């Protein structure tokens, strides 16, 4: 994958967790971050978009940033239903098209 | 703007992550994508519908 996101983590509910992903200035350095949610089986849900805009209806407890060439996605108060895969997306201008992460797990025990 | 932009890459991103397509199928999907973005939810259904008949 052209972004290199964070392996995967497991918190107890309650708890804030971190993801993080690094790029390049063609794609992160330069363009804004989205956070995608996907679950097993389900449509890929947008979090955030604009490093830290969120999307219609999502939760104010995700929170994003960007600064340099990588970004990070923070879920506070996690719950069981934020058990999902994390993906991180941006534009890159040496491909001119769309990046993607490889996915984070988040698991809450 | 960058609201609707990042909606579009979430198409892109479900097809990308489609297993049973072929590479052509992939790439004809993708490139829709691009060509004409009003048609994205047409082009989607489509995938899926491909994905399901070519499931193992």
């Amino acid at each position: 994958p052209v972004l290199t996101q964070s392996p995967s983590v497991s918190a107890a509910p309650r708890q804030r967790v971190t993801i993080s992903v690094s790029g390049s200035n063609s794609n992160i350095g330069s363009n804004t971050v989205n956070w995608i949610q996907q679950l097993p089986g389900r449509a890929p849900e947008l979090l955030m978009y604009d490093d830290d805009l969120l999307a219609p209806g999502v939760s104010d407890r995700f929170s994003g940033s960007r600064s340099g060439t990588s970004a990070s996605l923070t879920i506070s108060g996690l719950q069981s239903e934020d058990e999902a895969d994390y993906y991180a997306a941006t534009w890159d201008d040496s491909l001119n098209g769309w990046v993607f992460g490889g996915g984070t797990k988040v698991t809450v025990l | 703007e960058k609201l609707m932009k990042a909606f579009q890459s979430l198409a892109f991103f479900e097809i990308l992550n489609m297993p049973n397509l072929n590479e052509a199928q992939r790439n004809g999907f993708i490139q829709s994508l691009k060509d004409d973005p009003s048609q994205s939810t047409n082009v989607l259904g489509e995938a899926k519908k491909l994905n399901e008949s070519q499931a193992p």
